[PDB]
């Protein structure tokens, strides 16, 4: 049960394989005639609502963003459309990853009765066949869990700080689209871990991953950027969730002046 | 699992 | 092709949650098995358990693992095309109690069934209803997992995942005295049982109960005490109440089996879900150095 | 035995 360190190696190269396939394009929302990054973000923010009101687990949460970004590649939605494609989408991630998904029901009224049983079920079959069922995508949360083993002993306040970073990387497709889940799980743990201890990134990690801190470098300037600009978000549902203790209240925590690195 | 709370258009 | 290029040739299955056919595409002469799936009576959409199904198994490509060659969807139905197979490991177990299978047979089998969990493990899934009739023969001598229904892909580490998993008879103790958290070493124990299972030919833990099950599991192996399982006795579903029983010598449990076999064995169903033996450790027991591949008697 | 089913929630 607690032991996992047989197929830990594999399970991980397997899955620093798929990310590189299973993969939305970078620059997506410039090709839709419609809707743009704006419209995303306000999805997203409204999905994180929506996650924490039916308690679902943040692994649902990164698996529907990824859906819905993979769908948008592919697809012209107009902005009418965009929260059924986005209810659908966590619909979908909720029967591949709860073990209580809530119903289609429950599912429309969190819409308010903007769609219908019949559109968020049609639009099921729609996402299925264009991802091809292709459901068991890698999140930044999947890197993070595996990340933490490294951490002995445990630190749940370094935990819920990379989490909370790795969920605002959700919000923002600019620039977040552009980094691999497993890099931006790296920036997110390493600055979750310096702001609470000081300390930096691993080179247990650093070996296991093939990062070093050079490679987070990138990301993790524009993680260290979003962090402090948080408060002033447009999309505050991140903020709020992370306030609670459940999660050690870490989104109250200040970040880091800079980074010396 | 669920505990419904509200309901919003976007 | 599509439904109409599909011969229904008869119902070789039936289960929890499948309604399955042996058929042939009418275009190609190629047979297959159709997995039918009603979204009629359905109005919550797909069913979980067919996405996870058929997203696992696309991603799961291995000799060892039954092919899904097809997916037609439509507004009414669901249908999953597999490669079809001559049949399952309880056919076949039925059609041996007599005789018995070959030692040699047996052999190659658990270590194919080994090959393929090793697989499934490695690529983040837990099967989680390991039982004779979900795994697949062909006539030259292959197995193959099939019926990934209740499968599930694991974090590393694992949440707590669906207390209602495996068949009762290969339902491991961790499950059956209620912890939260399992995980690969489900599959092991599941896996002990069928290769215990082959080589006696009758199940090696028939319970009628959860708590039958449980008894069946302590007379032979002993009931676990905080020295042979660490933390047991604070399981949710542990009574201090419970008889104490001595465990079996394995030569009284699996007579035909030689030191190797039984050394395996007693290492599949190891108590501590942490020192059970590993698919892939399995792999490389001596009890393997032999294997050969012979063709099954059907 | 048949495949167990998950329990009802609520
Ligand atoms: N590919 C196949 N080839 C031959 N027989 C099969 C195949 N798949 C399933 N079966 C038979 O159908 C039965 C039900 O299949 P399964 O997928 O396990 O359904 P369920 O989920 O209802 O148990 C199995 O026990 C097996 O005997
Ligand atoms: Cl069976
Ligand atoms: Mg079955
Ligand atoms: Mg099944």
């Amino acid at each position: 049960s607690n032991e996992v360190p047989d197929y830990q190696e594999d399970i991980h190269t397997y899955l620093r394989e798929m990310e590189v396939k299973c993969k939305p394009k970078v620059g997506y929302m410039k090709r839709q005639p419609d809707i743009t990054n704006s419209m995303r973000a306000i999805l997203v923010d409204w999905l994180v609502e929506v996650g924490e009101e039916y308690k679902l687990q943040n692994e649902t949460l990164h698996l529907a963003v990824n859906y819905i970004d993979r769908f948008l590649s592919s697809m012209s939605v107009l902005r009418g459309k965009l929260q059924l494609v986005g209810t659908a989408a966590m619909l979908l991630a909720s029967k591949f990853e709860e073990i209580y998904p809530p119903e289609v029901a429950e599912f429309v009224y969190i819409t308010d009765d903007t769609y219908s049983k019949k559109q968020v079920l049609r639009m099921e079959h729609l996402v299925l066949k264009v991802l091809a069922f292709d459901l068991a995508a890698p999140t930044v949360n999947q890197f993070l869990t595996q990340y933490f083993l490294h951490l002995q002993p445990a630190n749940c306040k370094v935990e819920s700080l990379a989490m909370f970073l790795g969920e605002l990387s959700l919000i923002d497709a600019d620039p977040y689209l552009k980094y691999l889940p497993s890099l931006i799980a790296g920036a997110a743990f390493h600055l979750a871990l310096y702001t609470v201890t000081g300390q930096s990134w691993p080179e247990s990690l650093a070996q296991q991953t093939g990062y070093t801190l050079e490679s987070l470098k990138p990301c993790l300037v524009d993680l260290h950027q979003t962090y402090l600009k948080a408060p002033q978000h447009a999309q505050q549902s991140i903020r709020e969730k992370y306030k609670h203790s459940k999660y050690h209240s870490v989104s109250l925590l200040n970040p880091p002046e800079t980074l010396s690195v | 699992p669920k505990t419904p709370k509200k309901a919003k258009k976007l | 092709g599509h439904m109409e290029n599909f011969q229904k040739v008869e119902k070789i299955g039936e289960g929890t949650y499948g309604v399955v056919y042996k058929a042939r595409n009418k275009l190609t002469g190629e047979v297959v098995a159709l997995k039918k799936i009603r979204l009629d009576t359905e109005t919550e959409g797909v069913p979980s358990t067919a996405i996870r199904e058929i997203s696992l198994l696309k991603e799961l490509n291995h000799p060892n693992i039954v092919k899904l060659l097809d997916v037609i969807h439509t507004e009414n139905k669901l249908y999953l095309v597999f490669e079809f197979l001559h049949q399952d490991l309880k056919k076949f177990m039925d059609a041996s109690a007599l005789t018995g299978i070959p030692l040699p047979l047996i052999k190659s089998y658990l270590f194919q069934l080994l090959q393929g969990l090793a697989f499934c493990h490695s690529h983040r899934v837990l099967h989680r209803d390991l039982k004779p009739q979900n795994l697949l023969i062909n006539t030259e001598g292959a197995i193959k997992l099939a019926d990934f229904g209740l499968a599930r892909a694991f974090g590393v580490p694992v949440r707590t995942y669906t207390h209602e998993v495996v068949t009762l008879w290969y339902r491991a103790p961790e499950i059956l005295l209620g912890c939260k958290y399992y995980s690969t070493a489900v599959d092991i124990w599941s896996l002990g049982c069928i290769f215990a299972e082959m080589v006696t030919r009758r199940a090696l833990f028939p319970g009628d109960s959860e708590i039958d099950q449980l008894f069946r599991i302590f007379r032979t192996l002993g009931t676990p005490d905080e020295v042979v399982w660490p933390g047991v006795t604070s399981m949710p579903d542990y009574k201090p109440s419970f008889p104490k029983w001595a465990r079996q010598d394995f030569s009284k449990v699996v007579p035909p089996l030689d030191e190797d076999g039984r050394s395996l064995l007693s290492q599949m169903l190891h108590y501590d879900p942490n020192k059970r033996i590993s698919a892939k450790a399995a792999l490389a027991h001596p009890f393997f150095q032999d294997v050969t591949k012979p063709v099954p008697h059907l």
